[PDB]
């Protein structure tokens, strides 16, 4: 319980601003006045992009 | 107001009035329906079958 560690903390703030930072993933077209499930930047659902 | 009482005195009309008047009653009301899953878990699939 007496030995050093080394501790390093990641601070993250939810999405206000135009997202900057997050991993990989390919990007398709938009396709509209379709029913379809879509996903902008980590939110998810279901319906049609007008 | 105060009305006279008399052991020997009556009062008679001489002339009428007809009168119309109002009334109003509710009869029924809107006719309703709701969907659980719609309402609870909206598009999701996963919080159906939860
Ligand atoms: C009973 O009441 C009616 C209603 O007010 C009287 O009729 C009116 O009489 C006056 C006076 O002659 C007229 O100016 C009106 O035109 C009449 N009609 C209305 C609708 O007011 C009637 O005269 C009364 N009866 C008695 C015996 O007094
Ligand atoms: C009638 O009324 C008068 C006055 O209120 C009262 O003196 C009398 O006793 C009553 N009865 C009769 C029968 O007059």
């Amino acid at each position: 319980g007496h030995q050093p560690y080394r501790v390093v903390v990641l601070s993250f703030e939810l999405l206000h601003a135009p997202a900057t930072v997050c991993g990989p993933k390919k990007s398709t077209n938009l396709v509209k006045n379709k029913c379809v499930n879509f996903n902008f930047n980590g939110l998810t659902g279901t319906g049609v992009l007008t | 107001n105060s009305v006279a009482y008399s052991n020997n005195s009556i009062a008679i009309p001489t002339n009428f009035t007809i009168s119309v008047t109002t009334e109003i009653l509710p009869v029924s009301m809107t006719k309703t329906s709701v969907d659980c899953t719609m309402y609870i878990c909206g598009d999701s699939t996963e919080c159906s079958n939860l």
